RNA sequence: GGACCUGGCGGUGCUUCAUAUCCCUCUAGAGGAGCCUGUUCUGUAAUCGAUAAACCCCGAUCAACCUCACCACCUCUUGCUCAGCCUAUAUACCGCCAUCUUCAGCAAACCCUGAUGAAGGCUACAAAGUAAGCGCAAGUACCCACGUAAAGACGUUAGGUCAAGGUGUAGCCCAUGAGGUGGCAAGAAAUGGGCUACAUUUUCUACCCCAGAAAACUACGAUAGCCCUUAUGAAACUUAAGGGUCGAAGGUGGAUUUAGC
């Protein structure tokens, strides 16, 4: 399916009375309908349920969707270099080696090289894996030299969240006391923890003492874990309400909540200690299902050799 | 569909027979998938049952009518 | 909601393909999706067995096998009565003797059951999915014979046989009938008097003033018999007088001035006839001109109720009045009093509706503005209804007086989605205008657009019976319109079709 | 291997359309349903009888309609209401269609006890998605 | 000759226009009707998605092309003539319960087919507190005793629930017989009464 | 029964064999090939063996300005056009059941292929 | 209930008003084996006796 | 209309059950399906018999295909005349 | 017109299963307690064992409506898994798609 | 017969390897006992099919009658069906699958090489290959980017199934069809898979994790046997549940072998 201007210059004319239509339909000013009023219109008149959101209906501008010749009625190619095949590949090599050459004569984070798919439509030309390292090879080797202010736009063209956990706002009660709320998960447990700035190290899970509550002592290991690592051990009142899951899944549920209400309470280094030692990151081991032809999640049924 | 004991009056007051059909009418009563004259057929074709049994319920020391 | 002027009615499929183009195919159409619902329904009670299974709740008796085959085959008066409810007219007269051959006594009631049901089909069997010039009163028929057999005579008995006999149009017969009613002491009613009109008139073709005196005697009668008129014993007097174009026209009046009086409301059928009646071909039409002026201030602003057959048949003469008074003030309130409530049923048939808008939109195009004559041309076609050439000729006659010439390369792309393509008299008003005067290039280069879409209709025509024919002044025209727009290399190979076809070309087309 | 629904692959000259392009794994992913109902929700019932419906009215709609049919037909119902959509081709006559129309719809109304609408969609040729 | 097909009367609308006028009532996707031009499905390689022109993905979809904003605004207009207005004394549901005391519960479905019919219909459930009831100490409990299970302790309030007979209002009628038996034979002292 | 019937295209998929093992090396031999038949390719919708008239259908809806009512066929009328669509048929199979030899009769050379085909950039042989 | 369904699409079919691809294949089948001699026999005049 | 209405989501239901890939034999081999069905519950207050009759009607003839509707209807009563004393 | 034999006696069987529904039910009920005597109970065990073996509703099968298959059938459908699937897979069950999880 | 090509094979070489895998290495098992269950032999008047990997709690998310196709006896004949067939052929097929695939290759249409032989077709500081389409991948589902599902070609094994249904060909048509009554589907033996156990990290009870008893010929240990009752059903030594009685083998298993990051 080969699309030529005209077929386009049609379509474009076709799009802005079918926006003017749809603006009509839904009572807005046509003049400042956007395209995600669009989006939301045909959302709504053509409802559908497809996961996949390039197979639902969509009405963009032409040159969103649809994706030259390169000879002239004599037949002569525009570019010199049209017999190469890759005229849009030779091009760049050409003119990177030629920069390269003038600096002989007078004399990071957060960015990543042009990946190839997205190589190939700069130039709207299939390219191999092995070209696609030569020419990373040459604007390496471009960096390294002392390359002008010019030559680092035209390397930044091919170039393209803080680790930091977000601290809970301190609240206050009817009498005035502090505390920090949050929420944990583990497995199918799901717990909410309130941490108050002031306390004497008492903890009460769904009205009970912890103790109480967890009476095997690797669950009250866990409970301590936080407090201990921020050595401050009888200085806060905790009031949690955990539910679902089992023993181990709600003290670990619980271990994550008040973590994470302690952090209001902490210095930011000692946050990102926590961080590092594994108490404000949910645990995202959860079971796995099993599969219809074996025994178990992974595990096969016996197989027959005999 | 609920009282269904004025259907019993020709039936004996008290004995087997009524505390068999006092468990019939009970279900019957209980049954929103019947109507009223259905549920009639049912205590009628007992009623001509038992009448047909007589020598059988005389063994046992049952008189109906 | 609306009418969507840019569709057909909602009868038809929405889509190009399916949608009717000319007003050929709008009828032939519906005939067809009609012809699909007797062939089905033919089907359904040849074969009940296979629709008698129900699975809706709650029931719909009007989806259900129909049974018109009687069920009691035994002969008993019983058994009769479900021969005439089916309207087994043979059966049911043939099943008749055996019961009174028998010498069972046969009620009053079941013997003037069968004579409604032989008086009114005249002794003939109803129509059936699958198995009118004369007289169909035929002298030996059932309805005579069972008469006399008959050993006792009700009022019902002649009422019943009088308006068999004038529906069948054997007026002269039930005026002798009428005086054995007088001779046995006793009334007819209301719908027998109705017949006795229309029989009086219509059995002899005498002069008005003695068919007055007749029906003056009959009215007397019937305020003798304490037997009160309704609408239709009017009517009929209206719809009798109309051969008497002229003399009736004050009658009429009368009738119209005594309906008033006894409190009997109008329809719109008692002054369709009226206007019929005065309705004459004359050039003054002075009279007729009043008359429409007055019924339709009275009518203004009202809702009207089926009580007559012919009530439909006013909104068809009003216009057709108005197209001939050349009158637009007077074609506004006519399709004003059609839109209130629910008036729009009374318009009529397809036959009747496309009559009624052509002549309305032939009044509009000739004598209101162009620029509203527009309005009414898209909201009424299509989807009110299709044109007939006649009337795309009408419209360009107004554009030509508007001084509008750029319309016409709009008004020929509809005429070929209106079934006009192959039309020589609309061909041939369209060229002629557009080549009758130099314009300026841009207009002038887009006739020669639709010349050259009006030159392929004539290269390829639908009958191949005749060889293609070339009217002389399209092709002199034709020429004429590329040769200003600037396609002269066209314009030289039309030159030998004129000399081809012997088709004279004209001085205005050599001297340029 | 996997066949069910599938067209293997060809010379490149078989022409297939967009349902008849798409396997099982993508049909509520990249295609919908044929027919909509309420029959298959959770709590509701009649689920058996709305399927044999289907089954016929896709095959007296294929019979009725010889070598008018350009893609499957879309099947659905509104309480009591079940309407037919479908995609024709042109080459039958428009007095032919409008026949059937009023022949298939009386037909099912009376058979079925609901009221029957057919919706055609007449399109030059069968609409080719790819070629396979 | 081949008849040929007419061109869309989406060319014919116009921007201005009333587009309830053309899909007044729900009606399957007319691509001659749209006027939009709106594509769906699944792109092939350097591909486009395909035109609504014999779309069957676009006619698969339940449109709300005759529920647009302008059309429920202009439907619902027209529609409260139909409507009551709600007792302005009533304001929060605390005084609702004050002279309303007793609620019914009454359930319809609304599934697709030829039959209406759903014997989950008839359940009627009926509650109500035992405090806006004129009982003493005894009669109250008495009633919970006679009850059972359909008395909550913690919410005061009694539901009966009637599924036995067929229709909807037999089982209405039931509960509130239900309710007067067992109101009238809690005030009953029996002789059996004085064994507790 | 009525739901244990398939369509055209799949019941002579299975009767062809064309794609199975044998086919696949040189299994089966091309001595009695089977070959498909369109069976739909003479039939005219509404046509059965009633003999029924269908109008707007079978035949032309209106006959002399007026609408045509449901008809049938009589017996004689209908004999003869079942009788005549054989003939059609058999004409239309006989058509479908001259060459020059080369060297040999069964050889291959010698035999005229025609021209080459012509090439896009407005070639011919 | 197949008998309706099977008698409803065979009355349909008489008439004309429904074509059924499997019942004409299998109708041409029978066909060409008549031609073939593979005609059924005569009920009780059977190649048995 | 002047409705109060309030609208929450409730959780969804997945129904799935498995069969036999082939015809014949291979019964490790199975084959998965499902059944998703979404709610969404409308909760309106303080209507009326009419109100509630009209809107009912209204969005229950525009109900899109494929959607059920099971709408719960409490009722405001008032004690019967025999609760309101007993008969001595 | 039904699939096979086998499809036609079923059908046979749960029509006769439906006209003695209530008779047999009937019987049963006098059997089915320890208040009536045996006497009379012996002569219910003997009335319900005489109606004909087809009325017996253990006899009825759940088959398939379109393949007559008496095993591997799914309720809901009536359907056989075979048959299921193949609509199943062409998208013709409203609601019905493949598991993925 | 000579000399080549391709493919297969090799108790053929070399090199990189398998990441729950070839071997060793970690953990729980199987094989030993009893029971359940399938198969094979044998047996019976008394089905069929699958049957190295890729059969063996497989078709069956299921057989007391029915299902049922089997056997014996009796019966019917245009026969529920504009008949019918669970008759043969899966080596005529569709259809739905297995398998290599815990792969990536398959391939139209061109081009070139080899003197225009079958055949073959890469080297990135590049030497003749380009490639739609298919699959992979990407997307999607589920709790994300992970992982698991799903997908997974073209071919291979004339792989599996005519007994899902349909169907080509050959065959039966007072019978190879249809219906009724009764009935068998066992166990000398061998084998596969599984359950429960041989106990003290256990047994019983209370609790649901701070306890008290038990503990080798009245212990651990049968879901078996025998007897009764109950449930379903028209029908139960018969199916299932429970109770009672009973208290066996077995004392942690050879060569070999399975699964799992
Ligand atoms: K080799
Ligand atoms: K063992
Ligand atoms: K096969
Ligand atoms: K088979
Ligand atoms: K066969
Ligand atoms: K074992
Ligand atoms: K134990
Ligand atoms: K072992
Ligand atoms: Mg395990
Ligand atoms: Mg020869
Ligand atoms: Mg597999
Ligand atoms: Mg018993
Ligand atoms: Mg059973
Ligand atoms: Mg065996
Ligand atoms: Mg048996
Ligand atoms: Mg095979
Ligand atoms: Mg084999
Ligand atoms: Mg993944
Ligand atoms: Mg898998
Ligand atoms: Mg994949
Ligand atoms: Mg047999
Ligand atoms: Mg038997
Ligand atoms: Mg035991
Ligand atoms: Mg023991």
């Amino acid at each position: 399916e080969t699309y030529t201007e005209d077929f386009i210059k049609k379509q474009i004319e076709e799009f802005n009375i079918g926006k003017r239509h749809l603006a009509n339909m839904m009572g807005e000013d046509p003049e400042t309908f956007t395209q995600e009023d669009i989006d939301r219109a045909i959302a709504y008149l053509f409802p559908s349920g497809l996961f996949e959101k390039r197979a639902r209906p969509v009405m963009k501008h032409p040159e969103q969707i649809f994706p030259a010749i390169q000879w002239g009625e004599d037949g002569r190619p525009f570019h010199y270099l049209f017999y190469t095949g890759k005229q849009s590949y030779y091009s760049l090599m050409h003119d990177v080696y030629g920069m390269l050459l003038n600096l002989e004569k007078h004399q990071v984070i957060g960015s990543r090289w042009l990946i190839k798919e997205e190589l190939e439509e700069m130039l709207v030309e299939k390219l191999s894996d092995l070209d696609y390292m030569q020419f990373i090879r040459l604007l390496e080797k471009l960096l390294t030299s002392q390359c002008g202010a010019a030559e680092e736009e035209f390397v930044q063209r091919f170039r393209r969240e803080s680790k930091k956990q977000l601290i809970e706002p301190v609240q206050y009660d009817e009498q005035g006391m502090a505390f920090s709320k949050s929420e944990g998960k583990r497995k199918t447990a799901k717990a909410e923890a309130i941490v108050y700035k002031h306390g004497s190290g008492r903890i009460k899970v769904n009205g009970i003492d912890y103790q109480l509550y967890f009476p095997i002592t690797q669950d009250r290991e866990q409970l301590m874990f936080p407090f201990h690592f921020v050595d401050r051990l009888g200085k806060h009142d905790v009031t949690c309400t955990v539910s679902g899951g089992g023993r181990s899944a709600q003290a670990g549920a619980i271990r994550l909540a008040m973590a994470k209400a302690l952090c209001s309470f902490v210095t930011e280094d000692e946050v990102e200690w926590m961080r590092q030692a594994g108490l404000l990151t949910t645990d995202p081991r959860v079971r796995e299902r099993k599969k219809p032809g074996q025994e178990g999640a992974r595990r096969k049924f016996t197989w027959k050799k005999r | 569909h609920i009282f269904l004991e004025k259907h019993l009056e020709s039936f004996p007051k008290q004995g087997p027979i009524r505390h068999f059909m006092e468990l019939v009418t009970c279900g019957l009563s209980k049954n929103p998938y019947l109507s009223v004259k259905q549920k009639v057929e049912h205590i009628e074709w007992f009623r001509n049952y038992f009448n047909e049994k007589k020598d059988i319920l005389k063994e046992s020391n049952i008189q109906f009518n | 909601v609306n009418r969507d002027t840019t569709a057909v009615p909602y009868v038809f499929q929405d889509d190009p393909y399916l949608m009717p183009a000319s007003s050929l195919e709008s009828r032939s159409f519906l005939l067809a999706k009609k012809s699909g619902e007797n062939v089905a329904k033919f089907i359904i009670n040849s074969y009940p067995k296979y629709f008698q299974k129900d699975i809706a709740e709650p029931h719909i008796p009007c989806l259900m096998p129909e049974y018109f085959e009687p069920q009691i085959k035994d002969i008993s008066e019983a058994a009769l009565k479900e021969r005439i409810e089916l309207r087994k007219v043979k059966a049911s007269v043939d099943m008749f003797d055996q019961l009174l051959q028998a010498g069972t006594t046969v009620s009053l009631e079941t013997t003037n059951s069968l004579l409604d049901l032989l008086c009114y089909y005249g002794d003939q069997e109803p129509s059936t999915d699958y198995h009118q010039f004369g007289v169909t009163w035929r002298a030996k028929n059932n309805a005579e014979r069972i008469f006399s057999l008959m050993p006792e005579k009700n009022e019902h008995s002649y009422c019943t046989m009088i308006r068999g006999m004038v529906k069948h149009r054997a007026y002269e017969q039930a005026l002798n009938l009428y005086t054995e009613l007088l001779n046995n002491r006793l009334h007819a009613d209301v719908y027998t008097f109705n017949a006795l009109i229309e029989a009086t008139v219509c059995a002899i073709n005498e002069k008005f003033e003695e068919k007055w005196s007749k029906i003056l005697e009959l009215l007397r009668h019937m305020v003798a018999q304490k037997v009160k008129p309704n609408l239709q014993t009017f009517n009929t007097i209206l719809k009798c007088l109309r051969r008497f174009h002229v003399f009736a026209r004050s009658p009429a009046l009368q009738v119209l001035r005594e309906m008033k009086a006894i409190g009997i409301e109008p329809s719109l059928a008692t002054y369709h006839h009226i206007i019929r009646l005065f309705d004459q071909p004359g050039d003054p039409l002075k009279r007729s001109s009043f008359i429409i002026y007055d019924i339709m201030n009275e009518l203004m602003g009202k809702r009207f109720s089926p009580k007559d057959p012919d009530d439909d048949k006013f909104f068809q003469s009003a216009m057709s009045i108005c197209s001939s008074l050349r009158d637009l003030e007077l074609a506004y309130q006519v399709h004003g009093l059609l839109k209130t409530g629910d008036n729009w049923k009374f318009i009529g048939p397809d036959q009747h509706r496309n009559f009624y808008y052509s002549k309305f939109f032939d009044l509009i195009c000739l004598m209101e503005q162009i620029d509203v004559t527009l309005k009414w041309y898209e909201d009424l076609i299509p989807s009110a209804y299709f044109p007939h050439s006649q009337t795309m000729i009408h419209l360009l006659q107004a554009l030509d007086v508007a001084n509008r010439l750029e319309v016409i390369p709009k008004i020929w792309k509809d005429s070929k989605e209106y079934g006009h393509t192959f039309r020589s008299d609309l061909r041939e008003e369209i060229l002629m205008l557009m080549a009758r005067d130099k314009h300026p290039p841009e207009l002038q280069v887009a006739f020669a657009d639709c010349a050259a879409d009006i030159k392929s209709a004539y290269e390829s025509q639908p009958i191949r019976q005749t060889a293609q024919d070339w009217p002389a002044t399209s092709l002199n025209c034709i020429a004429i319109l590329f040769l200003r727009a600037g396609r002269t290399q066209e314009a030289w190979k039309m030159l030998g079709l004129f000399r081809k076809h012997n088709k004279i070309p004209r001085s205005e087309l050599l001297n340029e | 291997k996997n066949r069910a629904a599938r067209v293997r692959v060809s010379k490149g000259d078989k022409p297939v359309t967009y349902e008849e392009a798409h396997a099982p794994h993508y049909i509520a992913h990249r295609k919908g349903w044929l027919s909509l109902h309420t029959g298959n929700l959770d709590g509701e019932d009649h689920a058996a009888e709305r399927t044999v419906e289907d089954v016929f009215l896709r095959k007296f709609m294929w019979g009725t309609f010889p070598g008018c049919l350009a893609d499957q037909l879309v099947l659905k119902r509104r309480g009591n209401q079940l309407e037919i959509c479908a995609v024709v081709l042109r080459q039958l006559s428009p007095h032919k269609y409008y026949f059937l129309v009023g022949y298939s719809e009386t037909l099912l109304s009376y058979f079925y006890k609901c009221p029957v609408r057919l919706h055609l969609q007449t399109v030059p040729s069968k609409v080719v998605y790819k070629y396979l | 000759p081949r008849r040929k097909a007419l061109p869309p009367r989406t060319e014919k609308m116009a921007v201005d226009q009333d587009w309830p006028s053309v899909y007044p009532v729900a009606a399957p996707f007319k691509p001659s009707a749209v006027p939009l031009p709106v594509r769906m499905g699944y792109p092939v390689k350097k591909g486009v998605p395909m035109a609504k022109e014999g779309n069957l993905e676009l006619l698969k979809i339940p449109n709300f092309l005759h529920l647009t904003p302008v059309a429920i605004k202009k439907h619902c207009e027209a529609l409260k003539d139909f409507c009551t207005e709600w007792p302005a004394a009533l304001d929060s549901d605390e005084k609702c319960e004050k002279h309303f005391p007793i609620e019914i519960d009454s359930t319809d479905y609304v599934s697709s087919g030829p039959s209406v019919r759903n014997p989950r219909a008839r359940v009627v459930v009926l509650r109500v507190k035992l405090s806006s009831l004129n009982l003493d100490d005894h009669a109250k409990k008495k009633l919970i005793k006679l009850v059972g299970e359909r008395y909550c302790k913690t919410t005061d309030v009694l539901t009966i629930k009637t599924d036995r007979c067929p229709l909807r209002r037999q089982n209405y009628d039931y509960a509130v017989y239900l309710l007067t038996v067992l109101y009238h034979e809690s005030w009953n002292t029996e002789e059996w009464e004085k064994s507790k | 029964s009525f739901f244990t019937k398939l369509t055209a295209d799949e019941l002579w998929k299975g009767a062809l064999a064309e794609t199975g093992a044998g086919a696949k090396k040189g299994r089966g031999k091309r001595t009695k090939k089977k070959k498909r038949k369109d069976l739909n390719r003479g039939q005219i919708i509404g046509e059965g063996r009633y003999g029924f008239l269908w109008p707007g259908l079978n035949v032309p809806l209106m006959k002399n300005g007026a609408v045509q009512t449901i008809a049938q066929r009589s017996k004689e009328e209908q004999e003869k056009v079942e009788a005549d669509m054989i003939q059609q048929r058999e004409e239309w199979d006989r058509k479908k059941k001259k060459r020059e030899r080369g060297w040999s009769g069964n050889s291959w050379g010698g035999i005229s292929l025609g021209p080459p085909d012509p090439g896009p950039c407005g070639e011919t042989y | 209930n197949h008998h309706t369904y099977a008698e409803l699409m065979q009355t349909l079919r008489f008439l004309g008003l429904y074509r059924d691809e499997h019942q004409d294949f299998m109708d041409e089948q029978k066909r060409l084996k008549k031609l073939r001699g593979k005609e059924k026999p005569k009920k009780g005049e059977g190649k048995r006796a | 209309l002047g409705i109060s209405i309030k609208v929450h989501e409730p959780p969804r239901k997945i129904e799935r059950f498995t069969l036999l890939q082939s015809v014949h034999i291979y019964k490790k081999h199975r084959v998965q399906y499902e059944m998703r069905t979404l709610y969404r519950c409308l909760e309106l207050e303080h209507l009326t018999g009419s109100t509630a009759d009209v809107y009912l009607e209204y969005i229950q003839r525009n109900l899109p295909e494929g959607v059920a509707m099971e709408v719960t209807k409490t009722q405001l009563e008032q004690l019967p005349e025999h609760i309101k004393e007993p008969i001595w | 017109h039904y699939v096979d034999w086998r499809m036609w006696r079923d059908v046979k069987r749960r029509k006769m299963a439906y006209e003695y529904a209530d008779e047999r039910l009937r019987i049963n009920s006098l059997r089915k307690n320890t208040i009536l005597p045996k006497i009379l109970q012996d002569v219910a065990d003997e009335e319900i064992a005489a109606l004909p073996r087809d009325s017996c509703p253990v006899r009825i099968r759940n088959r398939c409506v379109m393949t007559s298959r008496p095993r591997g059938v799914k309720r809901r459908w009536r359907l056989s898994r075979i048959v299921f699937r193949h609509l199943a897979d062409h998208g013709q069950l409203s609601g019905i798609q493949r598991a993925t999880w």
